[PDB]
């Protein structure tokens, strides 16, 4: 089916509703960022099971290995990242970071309201390095503040 | 508000039994003997020589021996293992050849023939008349003098094991997996199916060694409290009796022939160890038991399987009626050389409910073919000198019989199958876990937002 | 060795003790369901040492990598599923959802004072994936209630 | 160049610096701990690439793989320390341990002004497992403490 609101109990389903609706799947592409391993975990096996002799068919198995901890690393990557900002526990955050409007000259309906996803990563794309650099530095400098603000007890 | 709210705990102390790939750990000694004077430690990782058992109180849980995950892995491990020992050593294929033969002279014996045969030098086109000893046993009369080839030459080639590699058993630990424990049934009176009452985790198992025998088992692990014998279910014939003693019966094993190797290069840096020639007299391979204390340890079994049996059912031991020579005999490895021997000698007697030696008599083979998979034959090289070994007899199979006239149901006889029971006889009280660290419980305490 | 208490400083010695006094061990399953990988790392070993050629047994290690990859992998799930509970930071949480005593009708003291761990496994084992569903969508709208009012003020 | 404040920018580049000045780097050494394995997944590739024979070299490939999963298994083990501390989320923390100075007799000025952080690991490295010990137990009752003042609403 095609609409707003609805295929949003399935992996990406909601990707052209726009980015208001959207934002309430967020746990299931993220849940199933990682947890697909079953497909791999359930059946990666030597010989001696279907198989009986023909081991490189078997050491062949090194591609679905890679695949895994590729996956893994990935994930733990955007956890750190994510971690690194001041933003570990959470799927949505509020930073002290200003919205510089040379990024996007856009009001803050039509972001929301009009635009996909996938039409916003097209434009932030150009600026998205400076806005990474701006939230570490903005954390990094509110660790050291608030180890001050208990310091002075 | 007074009602309970769900609370999430992590680390919470439960479990669940799975299937999963244990990884095998060798004391490092053995290790440190590096480079492979055996198979097994040159990848079974060394040892933390702290085990650390930790009793689990309270807790009792259903083990079940039979359908147990790990015996199935050290089946496979093992088999594994072997072929791997002998992937690098020298395939004997230009010695499937016709040989002239003749029956040996120096020795009651017509087992061992002497045979003359031709084989390449290392240079391509040379080749020299050469004669070696082998037994009735690894010879086939192809066909005037009579006229042989080896007994594998029309189904496969074999590979000789080379002689550096022993075939010796280490001591092979089991260990588990990371978020996976090991549980070990403590109780003295186990029998391999039921709620144990008191269990130890442990990070890794005993030092198991794989040996590998026939009819009864040996240098292996036996019970403190009786004499153990234990079944998927006894009553059905199909099934073997599991029997592990409660103290060790000793055996003794000698081959009397003052053994010479000779050494025949094959081809370029290849070579084959024939049997050159025996010195002194020819005489019989055997083995003893004293009958004082293997009448005794009958006795005490005898009073187990009467438990099962009625009261003054007339339990009787018969020998491995029939088949071939691997089903009918006792057979292992001692010190490099295979032996197959006829227990006749021990399982023949009657019981009724009211010193000296005993010696059986062997024959050896040089070709081998574990597990009897129809291409695998290797050949093992002849040993210098004579040679002996001395062993614990740990416990023995048994296979049972239907109502064999009237009266006794349990005409008893020395059994087997596939080696896989012998992994079973040691891995009978271990059982393997996958924990579960969340948890979800009600109480009284809410979060505010 | 037996008994409540005593053995707690090892390895899941707690499991045959009540749910109340098993709930201070919590970190030594925690850290063991990782950390275990010392027995790996420590002594994985390859071609060279303790073996030359026979080359399929420097391959056989597969096994062990093999483990290890699982292990990694079937902790990292656990702080991804405990994660969007809105929970990773910690080995206790209290939560916003009631507990429906259709699930078990067992009162406050003998859930914590009678049974172990192993026993109230098996009652809510028929209802977890309820809850899991619950805590999810109890997280899921209070990050929205939140970032409202961060908003409003 | 060799000074203070200079070379922050650079990987290990504080590291001569005294550990005040040195605490502004923490971010770098951190990203670089386990994003570094860019080096490794950018070039690590089985089929095909410049090499389709000899296929021996790619299982002599498990070298490089098995130093992947060592990277990834490393970094998790520190978060998973960090966290059972209850400081998962941060470069920093605060934390109810009073410091005995039998564990070192130097002043907070000297300590913060003078020595190298390699320099103070010389020292600290004899009582550092008695450290993480009161650590954990600090959290390991703080946990219960706050799980009663959430009780008694
Ligand atoms: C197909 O995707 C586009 C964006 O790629 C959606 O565009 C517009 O999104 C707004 C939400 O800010 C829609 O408003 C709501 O739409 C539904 C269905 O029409 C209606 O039930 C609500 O009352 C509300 O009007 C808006 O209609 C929509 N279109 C325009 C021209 O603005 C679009 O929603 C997606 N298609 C459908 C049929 O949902
Ligand atoms: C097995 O068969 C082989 C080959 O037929 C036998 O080996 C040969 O045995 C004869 C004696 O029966 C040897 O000849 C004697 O050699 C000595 C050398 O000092 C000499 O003094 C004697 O006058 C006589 O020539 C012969 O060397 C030996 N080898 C060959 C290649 O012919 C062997 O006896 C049979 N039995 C055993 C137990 O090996
Ligand atoms: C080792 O290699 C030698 C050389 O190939 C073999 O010796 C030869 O064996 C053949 C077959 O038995 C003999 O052939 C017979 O010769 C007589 C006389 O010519 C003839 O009447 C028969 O009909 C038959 O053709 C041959 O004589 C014999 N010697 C030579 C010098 O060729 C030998 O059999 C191989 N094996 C052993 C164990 O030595
Ligand atoms: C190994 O030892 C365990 C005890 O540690 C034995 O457990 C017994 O297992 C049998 C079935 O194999 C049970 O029999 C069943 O009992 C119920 C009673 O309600 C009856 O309705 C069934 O018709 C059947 O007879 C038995 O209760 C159970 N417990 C005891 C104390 O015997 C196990 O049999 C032993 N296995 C061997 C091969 O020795
Ligand atoms: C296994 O049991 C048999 C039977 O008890 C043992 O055989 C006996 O061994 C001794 C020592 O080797 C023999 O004594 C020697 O006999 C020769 C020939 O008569 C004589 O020249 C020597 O001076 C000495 O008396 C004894 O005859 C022999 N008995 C029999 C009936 O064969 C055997 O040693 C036991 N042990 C092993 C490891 O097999
Ligand atoms: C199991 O035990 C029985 C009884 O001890 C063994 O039976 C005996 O088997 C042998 C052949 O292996 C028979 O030997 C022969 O003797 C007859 C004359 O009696 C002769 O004509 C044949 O040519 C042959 O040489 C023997 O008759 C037979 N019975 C007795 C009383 O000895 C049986 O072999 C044992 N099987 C195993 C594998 O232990
Ligand atoms: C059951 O275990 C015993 C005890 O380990 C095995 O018998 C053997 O015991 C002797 C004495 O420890 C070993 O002797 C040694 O032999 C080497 C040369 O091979 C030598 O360098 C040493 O100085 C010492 O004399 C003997 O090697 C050992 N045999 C084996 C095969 O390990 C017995 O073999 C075991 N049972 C079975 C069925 O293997
Ligand atoms: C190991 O296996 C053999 C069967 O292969 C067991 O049976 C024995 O076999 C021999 C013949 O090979 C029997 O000899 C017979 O003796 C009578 C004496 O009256 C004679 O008339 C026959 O012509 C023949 O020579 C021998 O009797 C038989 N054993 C028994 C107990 O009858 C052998 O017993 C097995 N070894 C052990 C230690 O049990
Ligand atoms: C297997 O068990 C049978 C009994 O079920 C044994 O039967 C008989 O046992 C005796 C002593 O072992 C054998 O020796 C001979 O006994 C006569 C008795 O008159 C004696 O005069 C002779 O001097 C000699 O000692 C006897 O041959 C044997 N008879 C039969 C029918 O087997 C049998 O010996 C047992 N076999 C083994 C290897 O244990
Ligand atoms: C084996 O586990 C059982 C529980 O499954 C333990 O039994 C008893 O458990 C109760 C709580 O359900 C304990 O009661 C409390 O004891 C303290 C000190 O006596 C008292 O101040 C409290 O008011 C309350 O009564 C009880 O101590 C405990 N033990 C006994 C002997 O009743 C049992 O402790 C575990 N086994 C062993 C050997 O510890
Ligand atoms: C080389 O590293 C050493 C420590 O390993 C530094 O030692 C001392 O560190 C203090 C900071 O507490 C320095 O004070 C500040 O230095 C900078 C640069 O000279 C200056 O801009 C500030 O006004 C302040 O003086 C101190 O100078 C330095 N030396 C002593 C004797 O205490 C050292 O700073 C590093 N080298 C350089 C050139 O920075
Ligand atoms: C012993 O030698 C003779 C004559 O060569 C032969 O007939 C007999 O079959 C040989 N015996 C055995 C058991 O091979
Ligand atoms: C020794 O064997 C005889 C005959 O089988 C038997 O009478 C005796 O009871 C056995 N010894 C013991 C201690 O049972
Ligand atoms: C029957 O055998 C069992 C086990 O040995 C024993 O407990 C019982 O007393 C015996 N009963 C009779 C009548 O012999």
């Amino acid at each position: 089916a095609v609409g707003i609101g609805a295929v949003f109990l399935g992996f990406l389903g909601a990707a052209g509703s726009t980015m208001g609706a959207a934002s309430m799947t967020l746990t299931v592409q993220a849940r199933n960022l990682l947890s697909g391993i079953v497909q791999q975990q359930s059946n990666l096996l030597r010989a001696i099971e279907a198989q009986q002799h023909l081991l490189k068919l078997t050491v062949w198995g090194i591609k679905q290995l890679q695949a895994r901890v590729l996956a893994v690393e990935r994930y733990l990557r955007d956890q750190q990242l994510l971690g690194i900002w001041g933003c570990s526990g959470k799927l949505i955050c509020c930073t002290n970071v200003p919205w510089n409007s040379s990024w996007s000259n856009r009001n803050l309906s039509e972001i929301w309201d009009n635009m996909t996803w996938l039409q916003w990563d097209k434009e932030i794309s150009n600026y998205t390095q400076i806005i990474y650099g701006l939230l570490e530095e903005s954390q990094n400098q509110q660790e050291k503040n608030e180890q001050d603000l208990l310091a002075l007890d | 508000a007074e009602n309970l709210w769900v609370t999430v705990y992590y680390g919470v102390p439960v479990w669940k039994d799975a299937e999963t790939t244990l990884f095998c750990a060798s004391d490092a000694k053995a290790y440190e003997t590096e480079k492979h004077n055996v198979w097994a430690t040159h990848a079974c990782v060394p040892t933390d020589p702290n085990p650390q058992e930790i009793h689990l109180e309270n807790v009792t849980e259903e083990f079940n021996m039979w359908k147990n995950n790990m015996v199935e892995q050290m089946h496979t491990d093992i088999i594994s293992l072997w072929d791997q020992s002998l992937k690098p050593c020298v395939k004997l294929t230009p010695l499937c050849v016709t040989l002239q033969c003749t029956n040996v002279t120096n020795n009651m014996r017509g087992e061992l023939k002497n045979c003359s045969f031709n084989m390449t030098t290392e240079l391509r086109d040379k080749k020299q008349k050469v004669y070696s000893l082998f037994y009735r046993l690894d010879v086939v009369q192809i066909n005037s003098n009579k006229e042989y080839r080896l007994i594998n030459c029309n189904t496969s080639a074999c590979t000789q094991a080379c002689p550096k590699v022993s075939f010796e058993p280490i001591p092979i630990h089991y260990c588990a997996p990371a978020g996976f424990a090991i549980l070990k049934c403590k109780d003295k009176k186990f029998n391999g199916t039921g709620p144990c009452p008191s269990v130890s985790t442990v990070q890794c198992t005993h030092g198991i060694k794989p040996v590998v025998s026939t009819q009864l088992l040996l240098n292996g692990s036996l019970a403190e409290e009786e004499v153990m014998i234990r079944s998927e279910n006894i009553t059905n014939n199909a099934k073997n009796i599991l029997v592990q003693f409660n103290t060790p019966v000793q055996i003794n094993c000698t081959r009397p022939n003052n053994n010479t190797r000779k050494s025949i290069r094959i081809g370029p840096g290849q070579a084959f160890y024939a049997t050159g020639d025996i010195i002194g007299d020819i005489r019989q391979a055997h083995c003893n038991v004293s009958k004082a204390t293997w009448n005794e340890t009958l006795g005490k079994v005898v009073k187990q399987l009467r438990k099962h049996f009625g009261n003054n059912t007339i339990i009787r031991f018969a020998n491995s009626s029939g088949g071939d020579l691997e089903v009918t005999t006792h057979s292992f490895n001692c010190g490099g050389e295979f032996f197959y021997c006829n227990t006749s000698g021990l399982f023949n007697s009657t019981w009724i409910s009211n010193n000296d030696s005993i010696t059986l008599p062997c024959r050896i083979k040089q070709i081998i073919n574990m597990w009897q998979r129809i291409g695998q034959c290797m050949y093992a090289p002849p040993i210098q000198g004579v040679i002996r070994c001395v062993s614990n007899i740990t416990g023995l199979i048994l296979t049972r019989d239907g109502g064999s006239t009237n009266s006794t149901t349990e005409t008893f006889r020395p059994g087997g199958g596939d080696m896989r029971d012998n992994w079973r006889s040691e891995l009978y009280k271990y059982k393997v876990v996958k924990i579960e660290p969340l948890g979800v419980a009600p109480t009284r305490c809410k979060r505010r937002v």
